[PDB]
DNA sequence: CTTAACATCTTAACTTTAA
DNA sequence: TTAAAGTTAAGATGTTAAG
């Protein structure tokens, strides 16, 4: 999801690499769809 | 505060739950084993196989202390005609803690848990209340009643001791287990926290109130469920207290050892 | 005896390199990050020399000659973003730039940021 | 649902732009000279105490202040439930045996002063034995009562009783009767909140500084939470 | 000897619900 | 919205089977 990595207990770099891995997940999903 | 709910009254809500029972008069549940001197009294002769030992001993902190020193603990006798599977509940201090536990482990009992009482001075409560502002009241009737001063910061209220180190506000009771073979101990534990705040008196902190001693007694009673009265403690009770007084000690299911003068 | 010079002497003697500074002062930049995720000046110089040593864009071979540890790719890209001064790295692929011209176009990027009149925390956007 | 994850990806781009700007601002104020909560006089050391070279610490402390440590604090990593207790408290750090804690030299680090060892219920006798064989003599006990966010006793699970306390034992080493080490100070009971995992209250440092003002302090098994002023602090994750 | 699994608890924060 | 209960996660527990 998107709201599970937005925690106030999470430091900014950890959040940001979570969103980067999440972009990797969307990129692979679009590769699968195409 | 306004509805009579502060930090003090939030921690002193147990006091209205516990009420001292009347003196038993059955001649079936109180054992009078009064002798001249316990150190001069031969133990394990009338009692037997108890599972909760209470030693209400006033410790000799220094020369001027009017109590019993640890040499009276050295002369104590505990054998197999005495507490065998049970637990000792003994008052302990900080100066003689190492010697107390070391001499108790020379008899078989080893430490298990702690249970202390946070002293809150009633005199400090009324003095802080009258400084913030409830007069003509000594803390004795404050002990006997529930009319306690309001206090939202309770760390100021503690008793002022006279230690030559960190000041003393502590009434730690030491619990010591006597593990034995081929006999499981029936316990009903986790029913009471190790800390409860209790109100004490200024310049006289070496005693717990009637309700506090009731709290300790009921703690022991719910801790070991088979040592209280279930249709079988006829004479041979499974709980005994040493030293005692004519204040709270004669109990249904409790052997009381006195100290003749 | 004061405790300031005392503290500097203790830190200069037995404290770690990432905790004390060169004169013994406290490295405060290390104590507001996590443990092991601090960006050391040695790591900074390693990234600066590895930009020229190997190719740019792909950071796998950059991480090969890096400290081989807490050197995740995303943080390397995100700090090179401020090293060179822009967020668009994908359009700068295949460009090997040394430290002098890195400072040159960093100054140029900050300058064009202050001309475009929407500069945000000394970083030019694209 | 192509549009669904496409819109998710656009939201991802917006959030990453937001966080990139957030961390860029953080790095810019780091380079600008932002100061942390750690006081400027703290002396942190980050190494395993099993592998630490206490000779260097002894030499430096002797050669700088002209005196040794006058207070040692200790929060040993006792052996409890590791990461999934399944009924009670997790203890989210490594545990040290009693032999390993006993091995390290403490009697060399002091000649006159106090020690502060925080014991748990299972390791009360063990702590007494440690500080009795190190040369110290058991003198005092400091207990931390844990209150909760609205100001009542915070009870935690136990075996015989519910546990709502924490124990610290204090043994002196040598001469105390000097200008330092003021007597009849503070209280043995610290009534304070539960501000973290095994995080002792900040009032213990206030009581220590009341015990001996502007002294030479050592503290093994440290985290960034305290890192106090004029304190030498050894830790693993410092 | 060490890890994993046992009850025999209390309290605050989050979630759902009738008003 | 609102306060009023259900539900859940957190607390530096001691003892015992299983290799
Ligand atoms: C009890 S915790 C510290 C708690 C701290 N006193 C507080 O007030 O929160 C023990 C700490 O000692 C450190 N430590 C653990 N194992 C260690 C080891 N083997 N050697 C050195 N330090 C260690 C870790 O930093 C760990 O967090």
């Amino acid at each position: 999801t998107l709201e599970d990595i937005e925690n106030e207990k999470f430091t900014n770099l950890e959040i940001l690499t979570h969103l980067y891995n999440l972009k990797a997940e969307i990129v692979r999903r679009l590769a699968e769809q195409g | 505060t306004e509805p009579g709910e502060d930090q003090l009254s939030l921690l002193l809500k147990w006091r209205s739950s516990y009420i001292p029972p009347q003196k038993p008069t059955n001649e079936d549940e109180y054992k009078k084993i009064i002798c001249k001197d316990i150190s001069s009294e031969k133990l394990e002769q009338h009692a037997g196989d108890v599972s909760a030992l209470f030693i209400n001993i006033k410790w000799k902190l220094s020369e001027g202390q009017s109590g019993k020193s640890i040499e009276d603990l050295k002369k104590l006798a505990i054998s197999d005609k005495l507490i065998n599977n049970g637990i000792i509940f003994i008052w302990s201090e900080k100066e003689i803690l190492s010697q107390i536990v070391d001499v108790l482990e020379a008899k078989g009992f080893n430490y298990i848990e702690n249970f202390m009482i946070n002293q809150l001075s009633a005199d400090k409560a009324l003095e802080m209340q009258r400084k913030n502002q409830w007069s003509d009241i000594t803390p004795e009737q404050c002990i006997e009643q529930e009319k306690f001063p309001p206090n939202n910061y309770v760390q100021d209220i503690f008793v002022n001791s006279e230690y030559s180190f960190f000041r003393k506000s502590k009434k730690i009771l030491l619990m010591l287990r006597k593990f034995n073979k081929d006999a499981q101990l029936e316990l009903r534990h986790q029913r009471t926290s190790d800390i409860f705040f209790d109100i004490f008196e200024q310049n006289k902190p070496n005693d717990v109130s009637k309700k506090g001693m009731e709290f300790v007694y009921k703690m022991i009673e719910t801790l070991l469920p088979k040592a209280n009265y279930s249709e079988e403690n006829k004479g041979a009770f499974k709980m005994m207290e040493l030293y005692a007084d004519d204040k709270s000690q004669p109990r249904k299911g409790w052997i009381s050892v006195y100290e003749q003068e | 005896l004061d405790f300031t010079q005392y503290a500097k002497n203790m830190r200069k003697d037995l404290s770690n390199q990432d905790i004390c500074l060169e004169d013994g002062a406290l490295n405060h930049s290390y104590f507001l990050t996590k443990k092991g995720q601090y960006w050391t000046p040695l790591n900074q110089k390693a990234l600066q020399r590895g930009i020229e040593l190997f190719g740019v864009g792909n950071w796998k071979e950059i991480n090969y000659d890096e400290f081989s540890g807490k050197a995740n790719i995303v943080e390397l890209e995100l700090r090179t973003c401020m090293i060179l001064g822009i967020n668009d790295i994908t359009e700068y692929y295949g460009k090997k730039i040394s430290e002098e011209e890195q400072e040159e176009i960093k100054k140029s990027n900050i300058a064009k940021g202050k001309k475009e009149n929407k500069l945000k925390d000394n970083i030019y956007q694209k | 649902s192509k549009k669904g994850l496409q819109g998710l990806l656009q939201d991802i781009e917006k959030r990453i732009l937001h966080y990139k700007q957030l961390f860029f601002k953080e790095q810019n104020e780091i380079a600008n000279g932002k100061r942390s909560m750690v006081p400027d006089n703290s002396i942190p050391i980050c190494s395993d105490v099993t592998k630490l070279n206490f000779q260097a610490l002894i030499d430096a402390q002797m050669r700088h202040a002209g005196k040794m440590f006058d207070v040692i604090m200790m929060d040993p990593p006792w052996q409890l439930s590791s990461s999934q207790p399944s009924r009670g408290v997790a203890i989210a750090y490594d545990s040290l045996s009693d032999e390993k804690i006993q091995n390290m030299p403490i009697q060399s680090l002091q000649q006159d002063g106090f020690i502060f060892v925080w014991a748990i219920n299972a390791k009360y006798r063990v702590t007494i034995k440690m500080i009795e064989n190190w040369g110290y003599k058991l003198v005092d006990e400091i207990t931390w009562v844990k209150k909760t966010v609205n100001g009542k006793i915070a009870k935690g699970h136990g075996f015989y009783l519910q546990h709502a306390k924490e124990s610290c034992l204090i043994g002196v080493k040598g001469d105390v009767d000097n200008g330092r080490f003021k007597k009849n100070i503070a209280s043995d009971v610290i009534f304070s909140e539960r501000r973290g995992q095994s995080q002792k209250p900040e009032e213990i440092y206030q009581y220590i500084n009341q015990l001996c003002p502007n002294g030479n302090y050592l503290e093994i098994f440290a985290r960034r939470n305290n890192l106090h002023d004029n304190w030498v602090s050894i830790g693993n994750e410092l």
